[PDB]
Parts: C-alpha cells; structure tokens; sequence
C-alpha cells in the first residue's frame, strides 16, 4: 500500500489522493505542500559595502622631504607633496616656503555599516529543497512535520513514513552568482572577489566582516592641500555599493519566474510553484479500518446540482447515497478534473449529501470514488463574476 | 559503591558489587574502558583514589585496592581508576573477566564481551608494538579531570536484605540501619507502608512473606540495567565520565619495508610482512584501477604500471610514487 | 556506533506496570510478569506471577560518537583551489592561493 | 536498516534527535534475576570499519 503519487509542486492546497489498498477500507489523504523552502548550495565569497576614506593624519616635515612608503594597508594610497606653507591655528608654522613638505595617506577600511548593511555575494549551487508538509491524514487529522525532497529520505513524524521527490523541476531561480542585501537577493553577476572596478559594484570586497584584508578598488587618488593648509584632498568614487542601491536592479522576490519568495535567513526560495513531485508514503497499517466495517455504498446516484465553472469550491453536487451499514465514508476523485473539499462524508442508511468541488471542463465527466464505489458525475457549470483574490484550488486546467 | 547480579560470578550468577556493565572495546591502544558497579576511588569521605571502597552488607568498605585483577583471555594491565570506573589494557578476548581479592576471598565478576584491537592503520597487529610510525588513533585518557560527557545517575531504588526480618519470639521482627526507610508489609495484612524505626510485625510470622526494603537514598548510583528503579522521581545526580576517548596519536604500527624490484613499466614486488597488511595503490589515470589485498603471508606481487605513474601503500607506512616510462 | 543505555527496569512485586512509548530514540519498552527477581536476599516480589518487571532500553550516541564517527554528505561541485608558486622572471617568488 | 550502516543516523553531535532503527527487541529475564535482556544489532558503524 506504500501509496506513490505524482504530484503538483504547488503550496497552498491540499492533494486529497486515496489510498486503494486491495483487502481494507481505503483512506484519503490531504498533503499540503505548505512550503517549498530551497536552501541551494552557496558559498559566501565576499562581503561588500561602502568604504570609508578613513585618512590617517599626514606628515608635514616642514624643511625637506619625507619619502613615503607603500603600507599594507588596503588600496594605501600616499604621496608625497611639497610646496606648502601650512595655515594651522597660527598661520603657518613651518618656517621654509618650498621645502615645507606634506605627506598624504588614505587607505581604504570598511565602514562600520559594513558589518550590518553590506551587500553579499554569493558563488550558488543547487542544494536540496524542503517544506513542512501537513497531512490531516485520514483519522490521524494532524502532522505538520518538515522534509525533504531527495527521493530516499523519509520522516517519521505522526505516524506516517512519507518519501519526496527528487522533483522534476529543477528551475533553482537564483542564477549561479547571486548578491544579497538585507532581504533584497539579486541574481547579479558580481564580478569578483579581488577585481571590482571602483565605482561598479564591489570597489570594496572583504572577504568576510572580520577579514582585515580586501580589495579596495576605489580609484582613491590624493591630491595636493590648497594654499598652504592642512587638510587632506581624497579624490574617491563614491561606492559601488552606493549605487547599487539607487541604481541597482530589482530583486528576485520581484523578478523571479515560476512563483518563489525569498529570505535572508538560510537563503531559501520558498513557495516555488513549478512541476510536479514523485511522492509516495507508507501508512501506518493500524490507521486502515478494514473493508468489512465501512458502509458499502454501491446503487447510489450523483448529480451536479449548482457546478461552478471555477477555482474556489463553488462546484457542488447532490448524491444519493445507498449504504449498508452507517458512518464515514472518504471520497475523492481519482481523476484530476474535479478537487474536492471534503475528503469524508458522514453517511446514515442510504441518505444524501452534498460535497463541494471545483473543476475546469464545461461537462465535468469525472469519477468519484465513495469508499470502493466510483461513479460518474456528470454535468455542466457556470463562470463566476468575481476573479480578483489569491490562488486557485482547481489547478487542473486541461483541454476542454 | 552499586550492587549489581554479576552473570557468571565464579560459579554462576551471584550478586557482585564489581558487577560489570558497558564494556567498550571500542578504542584502538589494547585499553578498555568498564564500569563496576562498584565505586572505587576515595574511601567513603575524602583521600586516596588508590583506596578500594564496594559494598559489603548494605554497607560500603572503603579500603585498599590491594589486588585487583581485570582479565580476559589473558590478564589486562590497569591504567586508571575513577569512580565507578576502570581504564584498563587488555588484549582481545571473547570475554571480560574483572575481579579483586579482598583478602578472606577471592570475590570476582566475569561477562562477555566481544573485544578485540585494531591498532589504526592498514597493518592489522594484535598488539602494539614498541616502535612505528604515530598516527590519530582513538583511545581514553590516564585521566579524572574530565567533563566531555555525563551519565545521569540518580538514586537507587529499594534493595532486598532479609539480615533485617529477624523474629521478636514469635513474630517477624524487622529493624532499621541508621534510621533509613524501611519499606514493609507481609502477605497478610499488618503494616502496609513502612516509613519507619525498627518495627514488629503483628500479623504474618514467616520471614519468607514479608518486604524487607532499604529505601536509603541518601547517595546515588549508576543507572545501571541491573538496578531496580527508585519508583518515586527522577532524583538530580547528573555525573561526569572520566574517561573520555580521545585522539590520542597511539604509538602505532609499522610494516618491513618493501623490496622494490624494477621490470618494464612493472613492479615486482618480493614482499614479506609481520602481520596481515593491507596493501594498495591508485594507478593515476583517470582509470583508477585500484587494488586491495590483506598481506599476512610473504608474497611477490605484480602492478602493471602505467606511463604517468603509480602509487604504493605498504601498510601505514607512507605513500609511495613511481615513474613507469 | 549505538550505546544501549538501558534505563534501570521497573519492578512492581503484585501486579502490572503498564509502559508507555517515552520519546527517546527507539525507545524499545515492553512490560514483563512471571518473575520472581532474585536480588542479593533470594528474591525480594513476595508474589510469583503477579511479580512484573517492565524493561525500557533507549538508543543513544556513544561516547565515541562526538570523535570517532562516520559522517555523510550530499556533494556537490563547488570550487577548485591551489597555492600557486611562481618565481617569476626576475620578481623570483609569489607562493599565493587562488 | 539495523546492522546495515546508519543504524544510528543523528544530524550532528549535539543534536539529541536521531533515528535509530537497530531492532532493539527487549526479552524477558530469566529464572526470577534482575536483568535486562537487549537483543540488538552491533551496529553499522560497527561493520563499515
């Protein structure tokens, strides 16, 4: 009875399929893929944010030159400069006139908001997707357990053992390189640690927050203090990640194809509505009521009464119902035409009750199993008036 | 110190307070790591781990270790004691048999146990030897300071000591160690808890039908299966493990080193080892073409060696190379 | 490698101790009667049916299982490394990782 | 599979959740002793070294 299915990736609707085991009463299911939360493979190549210019103080030698050296600092640009005469709380205050010398420094270091509004690349590969599917299954009513999607791994949460997937839709919606901000992902082909032309994007590129190295592509040129004074004119783009926030490119939870949601949490894409996924379960034998205490329901009759031609379950349908004994009685449509929203109907002896549904096809001829009795439930529907609200739960559009 | 039924204790299933659980053969330097139920270490209060304290009677005795035995096959070596605990080298062997001499007896616990050792590496020893390579074996250490893993250990329940249930001339008459709570009733009806001094017993006579009980939680013990549990609560009693397997680098194995024999773009290899040695090599094309074969009998081999090259493992020895033109 | 860390059994002298399926990992419990456990006095249950002991074994990592432990992976492709020497020209060193 | 590898599976040291299918089946002690018969596959961490 390990029950197989294939089976829609699509998020916030229920999969009632039934459970045909030959020799016991079958059993509905109602799998709700409430999320499809990714979580690909990444690595965190370099963090980038704005610099700052945080010059350290010049020299000012004031009769002859003071050679400047190459610091390890980070794009540590300094030149020397003569010809000065520095106005510094007394007017000048070094006694020559040319040989006044002035030595400019400025490297590169992150801001303090690199550690908190920083962008983020991202080297992305495709992992392994998830979601915490509830199944109400059948008496059971309740689990709401997180799985997986690699078609060998059960979870064993509530009773029931349940394998996913692998899907067959393997549209990862981040790109191979990706850059994040805060919440915003951009599917950006950043250009590199260690390369960024300054002004583009990633001038600066730590490695990580606390990596004291970098590459600090600004383009940061010194120029010579005017008129005799101190100060220190750092010629800079401003940052790449500058723009990037005003010139930047929409996000992939604005831009993305085949339906996802995006956060910076584990980096995942939840919701991706796309394809379809191999699912099968083995139920707990004890869950299964056996064939000989449900009501055999056979030489009953189904009729559409008002069938809305339509996604919300506006599709309903009188039966009657011919039983033998008394009580529960799970139904479904094994054919895909018609989704229903119950999965079980009460029954005394030989009563009626109506379910609702929703189909797609103006005479839906579909079959409905009423606990090991199928019968045809044909009609006609109606168009609704009324199509500006969230997502269907017909999702069987065919060729009508 | 805890008192636990002991399998074959000698003669057969006695209740030894040296009653051995978890035997972990499971490190690689001839050590196993054991747990009596009994409590060697310090005396009852304050000095000396080389003491000697398990129970006799309801009572402990904390005196000296003077000659304890853990054996197997062959008669181990300890390497340390604490707690509960034993750290002990021992060889392989299809059993574990503990035991001291308090002196007026003999006194032992034996088990079974599935042992054997491994030394870490593609020479399959029996024994460490006294020189070769060092490489990251797992193994437990001398030592007590130690906090990497705790067992719960909380109190114990009741114990069975008919030594109580004397008779008061007629009547079944039990008594109390120290004012400890004695738990008791007999199959007929008198006295149905007990929570008590020394009491009588009005109605049943016979001590083969009355509950002689020692609720004395005044200091845990090991959870051991072979405790009945103290029925009331979970009592605290959270307690350390003193020997931790960790990564020692054991002095380790080493196999004879190879004859080395060229032919063309082809290694003879006359070889001759002291134990079962696994031998292989990666031939580096892209087609691996590996091989693995337990060397314990002198063997020349053969390896077709390619153009770009071989490699060659004679046992935890390092990883040889070779240029086949 | 497992370490069956039985929890200590319960035994009820006259009558049953029904178990039930605690949360540890395969927690095995299964109630047993038709003992009479002999523990350091003869036995001590005065009854000889009705005496039952209710044995509970869980799974639980080894020791060993913090240090000495298999460990899987799904792999995938990720990105190839080196510590690159050049002596370059006359520049004669870099040893860098790339 | 019990004795197969990955009788125990834990998602890493610390986490206290784990599967273990190792067939532990309890039997009943024997002859009125206290003891805890644990009828068990040596694991496959066991084998798989």
């Amino acid at each position: 009875y390990e029950h197989t299915a294939v089976m829609p990736n699509k998020v916030g609707i229920p999969y009632k399929a039934l459970v045909e085991r030959p020799g016991y009463a079958p059993v509905h299911l109602q799998i709700q893929l409430v999320n499809t939360r990714i979580i690909p493979s990444t690595n965190l190549e370099y963090i980038t944010c704005k610099y700052k210019t945080k010059v350290p103080s010049p020299v000012v030698k004031c009769c002859g030159a003071t050679q400047c050296t190459s610091k390890p600092h980070p794009d540590y640009q300094c030149q020397v400069f003569t010809g000065v005469y520095p106005f510094m709380w007394g007017g000048a205050y070094c006694f020559c006139d040319t040989e006044n010398t002035q030595m400019s420094e400025a490297y590169v270091e992150r801001s303090e908001e690199c550690s908190i509004d920083h962008a983020k690349a991202y080297k992305v590969h495709t992992g392994t997707v998830q979601a915490m599917v509830n199944i109400t299954y059948g008496s059971v009513s309740w689990r709401s357990a997180d799985v997986y999607v690699n078609g060998e791994t059960p979870a064993k949460i509530g009773d029931a053992k349940l394998i996913i997937g692998p899907l067959s839709s393997a549209w990862s919606p981040f790109d191979n390189k990706v850059v994040v901000y805060g919440h915003e992902v951009y599917n950006y082909d950043f250009p590199e640690y260690g390369t960024g032309k300054a002004g583009s994007f990633g001038d600066l590129q730590s490695r990580t927050s606390t990596s004291n190295d970098l590459y600090a592509n600004t383009n940061l040129k010194l120029q010579r203090p005017q008129a005799g004074i101190v100060h220190t004119p750092f010629t800079q783009a401003p940052s790449g990640f500058e723009r990037w926030k005003r010139d930047k490119g929409a996000p992939l939870n604005d831009v993305a194809p085949f339906g996802c949601s995006i956060a910076l949490e584990p980096l995942r894409a939840e919701n991706c509505a796309v394809g379809s996924i191999p699912i099968s379960i083995d139920i707990p034998d004890a869950a299964f009521t056996r064939i000989s205490e449900t009501p055999t329901v056979s030489d009953l009759e189904c009729k559409i009464t008002e069938c809305t031609y339509a996604s919300d379950f506006g599709g309903i349908a009188t039966v009657a119902y011919k039983s033998s004994k008394a009580g529960n009685c799970p139904i479904h449509s094994p054919s895909g035409v018609a989704v229903i929203k119950e999965n079980d109907v009460t029954l005394a002896e030989s009563g009626s009750f109506t379910f609702h549904f929703s189909t797609a096809n103006i005479h839906p001829a579909f079959k409905l199993q009423v606990c090991t009795s199928a019968v045809t439930c044909k009609g006609d529907c109606k168009p609704p008036k009324d199509h500006i609200v969230d997502y269907p739960a017909q999702h069987t559009e065919s060729f009508t | 110190p805890y008192i636990a039924d002991c399998p074959n204790c000698g003669h057969s299933r006695c209740d030894s307070p040296i009653a051995i659980e978890e035997v972990r053969g499971d490190a690689h330097a001839g050590v196993i790591r054991i747990q009596t139920s009994a409590m060697f270490g310090l005396k009852t209060d304050g000095v000396d781990l080389a003491y000697m304290s398990f129970m006799n009677g309801k009572t402990q005795k904390s005196i000296k270790i003077d000659n304890l035995h853990v054996r197997t096959s062959a008669p181990c070596s300890l390497v340390s004691h604490h707690g509960y605990y034993i750290l002990a080298q021992c060889p392989p062997g299809d059993t574990v048999t503990v035991g001291f001499h308090d002196g007026p007896n003999r006194h032992t616990c034996t088990v079974a146990h599935k042992v054997e050792f491994r030394p870490v590496g593609r020479e399959k020893y029996r024994h460490p030897p006294e020189h070769g390579v060092e490489l990251p074996c797992n193994r437990y250490t001398h030592k007590r300071a130690d906090q990497g893993h705790y067992v719960e250990m909380h109190q114990p329940g009741l114990v069975a000591d008919h030594s109580l249930l004397s008779i008061h001339s007629a009547k079944v008459k039990i008594t109390v160690p120290s004012g400890a709570q004695v738990k008791y009733y007999c199959k007929c009806p008198d006295v149905r808890e007990g929570i008590t001094s020394s009491d009588h017993t009005t109605t049943c006579t016979d001590v083969k039908q009355c509950r002689a009980y020692l609720i004395d939680n005044k200091k845990w013990v090991y959870n051991s299966g072979r405790l009945p549990r103290g029925e009331g609560d979970t009592f605290k009693g959270k307690l350390h493990v003193p020997f931790v397997p960790v990564k020692a680098k054991c002095i380790a194995t080493l196999a004879p080193e190879p004859l080395v024999e060229h032919k063309h773009r082809t290694l003879i290899l006359h070889l001759h080892p002291d134990h079962p040695t696994l031998l292989t090599t990666r031939s580096l094309g892209s087609d691996a073409n590996p091989t693995r074969q337990w060397i314990e009998r002198p063997t020349t081999v053969n390896f077709t060696v390619t153009g770009e090259g071989l490699e060659y493992t004679w046992g935890n020895h390092p990883p040889k190379r070779v240029w086949a033109q």
